[PDB]
């Protein structure tokens, strides 16, 4: 049956033109692609695993589109936040994310990135308690994480290191996926209290009593006041070798830094891009705080880089670092959406019809995207480009023998007359 | 309340200052020094020495001293009970520091009394 696909997308358009909000179209496009992603994936010829991934990718694209256009377009402007110098850093961070839409967009994108991150299954047969092997062998004179750092790592049993590896890797995957609550649960429950505690430093300080404008979200002070310190402390910890590469990786991510080579070598376009947007973000916040004298000089223990990249440049670098992946045609759209250069790319792939015909999803996707765009933002895509796109896709509806559902797509030109 | 608290504690640190600095002068053990820096309510130099003496995890932990995060409090205490029930050996000053993180350093069962 699967050669139904176009129906689903077409179907969604029917429902829209007929209850005469348009963001639902895309939401459905997403779900549609996802549903199809499942079909080709389950039981299939290994020629299908490929086009299955091109559907999952499809789906992620629709999601990213929804998220960003919702934020950008459903922008109806709220009330400005008036801080005082007595206010906590927490509030200033919030203010920053409110006022600077460019940067919040980075947040949105990171959220999307996390959403679609793979995490291993929870490690089984985890041991009763930490470093149990070393303790049992005798030779841990101190039971604290820093003991084998104070003096040769030869202290820790091999099996203990192997388990610490399992743990820190799992925690790392969870952190990259946004699963911070799960990471704290794992830390707690796996007898890694001190690491847990480390994960608690992630929050900026708020006090509901002082920072009135969040006395709703909070009933109790929380987060840590000397955060610039925390951050250097963690970063330095991240640079100290004789720690497991995933642990160092974790601290890197937390300090707004770029994890060690041993770990980073396995990160893909999404993972890598995520890492570097995290860096942009971290740097930008800490700079925002410095420009408002909410950082205390004592805390500038160490040099961290102060110069934030632009999303443009991060993308360019990550691209050159992952050319194959970068060049994949829906991930180009992903980037195009991220930079807003989107009608830009529409008109572009339009002129590539004048090695876009070779891949099937593309001509469809661009067309339905163009439709959505001009629905949500009348004017968005050049009238001509709509004409050209629908023209060509329609002729494929004909080549597929689905003339049945051509009128729906017609509802965008007087050129429709000619059908 | 915060203001008053901060002035009182800055003052106490003014008084105990030389006592402790003398003690740091004579220590022969780094973790003990880290503890003494906590005795001068200097979280940052404790964190730094920890870092330098290659005690990095502790260092991170230290950064919590003076945020009253009850999670961290009950976790630190938990770690202490687990040690004080088996725990073949834990360094004498690391336990002291954990006891500080517990929020009840004498009021306790690993007591600084």
């Amino acid at each position: 049956y699967q050669t139904e696909r176009f129906t689903k997308f077409s179907d969604t358009l029917k429902e829209f033109k007929i209850e005469q909000d348009p963001f639902n179209i895309i939401r459905e496009f997403r779900s549609a692609a996802g549903q199809l992603a499942l079909d080709l994936a389950n039981s299939g010829d290994e020629s299908n695993v490929i086009s299955s991934k091109d559907w999952e990718l499809e789906a992620r694209f629709w999601h990213l589109v929804e998220l960003l256009l919702v934020f950008r377009n459903a922008d109806l402007d709220l009330d400005e936040m008036e801080l005082h110098p007595y206010n906590s850093r927490g509030l200033f961070e919030k203010k920053l994310m409110q006022d600077n839409k460019q940067l919040y967009q980075i947040w949105i994108v990171m959220v999307w990135l996390k959403e679609n991150t793979y995490v291993m299954e929870r490690p089984k047969n985890v041991p009763t308690s930490k470093w149990l092997n070393s303790i049992t062998s005798g030779g841990l004179k101190s039971c604290d994480l820093d003991f084998p750092l104070r003096e040769n790592t030869n202290v820790l049993d091999v099996k203990d290191k192997e388990e610490d590896h399992i743990f820190f890797k799992y925690i790392y995957e969870l952190i990259l996926a946004g699963a911070i609550d799960e990471a704290l649960e794992e830390a707690k429950l796996s007898d890694n209290i001190s690491i847990c505690m480390i994960l608690c430093g992630i929050q900026e300080y708020l006090n509901p009593v002082i920072d009135t404008q969040i006395a709703n979200e909070f009933n109790t002070q929380q987060g840590i006041k000397k955060h610039s310190l925390w951050r250097r402390t963690v970063y330095s910890l991240s640079q100290q070798a004789g720690l497991d590469p995933y642990e160092r990786a974790i601290y890197s991510y937390l300090s707004g830094a770029i994890p060690n080579q041993e770990v980073l070598q396995y990160s893909d376009w999404e993972s890598d891009l995520h890492i570097h947007l995290n860096q942009i973000l971290q740097t930008e916040i800490e700079n925002y705080l410095l420009e408002n004298n909410q950082v205390g000089t004592d805390e500038l223990i160490l040099p961290l880089p102060s110069h934030a990249l632009t999303v443009q440049e991060v993308l360019n670098r990550v691209a050159s670092r992952h050319p194959s992946e970068s060049e994949h045609p829906i991930r180009v759209l992903m980037a195009s959406v991220i930079l807003d250069s989107l009608p830009s790319v529409i008109h572009s792939s339009v002129e590539m019809l004048l090695d876009i015909i070779d891949k099937p999803y593309l001509l469809r996707i661009v067309t339905h995207l163009a439709i959505c765009l001009d629905i949500i933002n009348p004017g968005s895509v050049e009238e001509v480009d709509k004409s050209k796109l629908i023209t060509t896709y329609i002729s494929l509806l004909k080549l597929q023998g689905l003339y049945e559902n051509i009128p729906i797509y017609a509802t965008f030109l007087n050129e429709s007359d000619c059908l | 309340k915060k203001e008053r608290h901060c002035r009182l504690t800055s003052w106490i640190v003014s008084q105990i200052g030389p006592e402790i600095e003398e003690k740091i002068r004579n220590s022969s053990n780094e973790i003990e020094q880290i503890f003494l820096y906590l005795l001068l309510n200097d979280v940052v130099r404790a964190s730094k020495l920890a870092i330098e003496s290659k005690n990095g995890h502790l260092s991170v932990l230290i950064s919590y001293l003076g945020s009253n995060d009850p999670r961290i409090r009950d976790l630190a205490e938990l770690q202490l009970q687990k040690w004080s029930t088996g725990g073949c050996s834990i360094d004498k000053n690391i336990s002291k520091i954990y006891k500080l993180l517990s929020g009840s350093p004498f009021e306790g069962l690993f007591s600084l009394k």
